[PDB]
């Protein structure tokens, strides 16, 4: 009997742009890029959901305004799973740590940048800040794309594998192959 | 804005350093100094990003560092291909990028 | 791969304006940045200005304030430069560069464009 462990799932992380960017005029300026990022992230989330459906049939602090709109969507349904969880948490923690950076601005908050600095320079400053946070989210989206491709390949492999006795596991499955 | 030596010379095979001196508002403020190589007749190519990091397609002989309001690039083991224009840059408090002068390593 | 390609050369007379176009391919034009940097022949690179494709807010240098208007067209992924009121000192190669992914403050110009020679004389 040989035991093998296959990842099936990854934590669904959706982003709402309305409080991630923010007035409601910054949303009009910066909504397109964040809309592509949000659409890619919900594509990743729906991909993970049908991965679980096909195979089977900051996360501690979150369990939304405190995290700048960076939420975790709960799904409707031992080494490799530990890497999946650890690098997912590393990606999310790196993202949260990177929103805390000022990104070269006079401050990392939107209240102070409209307070002690003039509007015709504040427009450039706020552009730098919000577009930098959006590029950080772009880097997170790219990492989730490549990792979602990896767990996608593993999920189709597990679906083709589904004598053998299966058991559920956190974000994955385990197979007992009797031979 | 950034002050650099006009040109530098040297025989092939040894280490030579070029500098990049600026004010406290653009290097001393913590902003990343970047270095660029321009071969004659073509667009300048990325040489050093992130002040010490090295991108792909470029060998390890190029190196860079900062200290306070200064930055420095060094080449180790120079050859007949490395004679090209070099530039340094930094961002300021208005986040307006400033390029240094052209250094003619010849 | 990522490539930035420019239009042809211009032999515009003094008093006119340029329409220097920068087509960006291989990457999402929304996001990142499009900077314009000019190089007079025989001198070093000096900056002109950056446009952000998301918001169309500019940042010119203090020398080029009021004469240069960067416009972006995200449908064709192309950044237009309009340097109005040319003089004889504006004969230069007008490079179009792309700022890289920003981590802990602003970063380098990861890819550079082709060379547009704008010569201005009688």
């Amino acid at each position: 009997v040989t035991t093998e462990i296959l990842p099936v799932s990854m934590t669904k992380t959706s982003v709402d742009c309305t409080m991630y960017i923010c007035c409601s005029n910054l949303l009009l300026q910066y909504g397109s890029f964040c809309t592509q990022l949000n659409r890619a992230l919900t594509g990743i989330a729906v991909e993970q959901d049908k991965n679980t459906q096909e195979v089977f049939a900051f996360i501690k602090q979150y369990g939304a305004q405190k995290f700048n709109g960076l939420t975790v969507l709960p799904p409707l349904l031992l080494g490799k799973l530990q890497d999946v969880v650890n690098q997912n948490a590393q990606a999310l923690n790196t993202l949260v740590k990177q929103l805390s950076s000022n990104f070269g601005a006079i401050s990392s908050v939107l209240n102070d940048i409209l307070s002690r600095l003039d509007p015709p320079e504040a427009e450039v400053q706020i552009d730098r800040l919000i577009t930098g946070r959006l590029q950080s989210l772009q880097t997170y989206v790219t990492q989730q794309l490549i990792r979602a491709a990896e767990i996608r390949a593993s999920a189709n492999l597990a679906a083709t594998k589904m004598m053998s006795f299966p058991q559920s596991a956190p974000h994955g499955v385990v197979f007992l192959h009797v031979t | 804005v950034l002050s650099q030596p006009p040109s530098v010379s040297g025989a092939p095979g040894q280490r030579v350093t070029i500098s990049c001196t600026g004010s406290s508002s653009n290097i001393g403020a913590g902003y990343d100094v970047h270095w660029y190589q321009q071969l004659p007749g073509t667009a300048p190519k990325l040489l050093i990003y992130g002040n010490n990091n090295r991108p792909s397609g470029v060998p390890d002989r190029f190196s860079g560092s900062k200290s306070g309001t200064s930055a420095s690039l060094a080449i180790t083991g120079l050859q007949a291909e490395d004679e090209a224009d070099y530039y340094c840059q930094s961002y300021d408090r208005s986040l307006s990028v400033v390029f240094g002068g052209g250094t003619k390593l010849t | 791969q990522v490539q930035l390609v420019q239009s042809g050369a211009e032999v515009k007379k003094p008093g006119a304006s340029v329409k220097v176009s920068c087509k960006a391919s291989g990457y999402t034009f929304t996001g990142y940045y499009i900077h314009w940097v000019r190089q007079a022949p025989g001198q070093g690179l000096e900056w002109m200005g950056w446009i952000n494709p998301n918001s169309d807010v500019t940042n010119y240098a203090q020398k080029f304030q009021g004469r240069v208007t960067m416009t972006r067209d995200t449908s064709i992924s192309t950044a237009y430069m309009e340097l109005s009121r040319l003089r004889s000192d504006d004969t230069a190669v007008y490079y179009c560069a792309r700022e890289a992914t920003m981590i802990r403050g602003p970063s380098d110009f990861d890819y550079w464009g082709q060379g547009t020679l704008v010569t201005v004389s009688s």
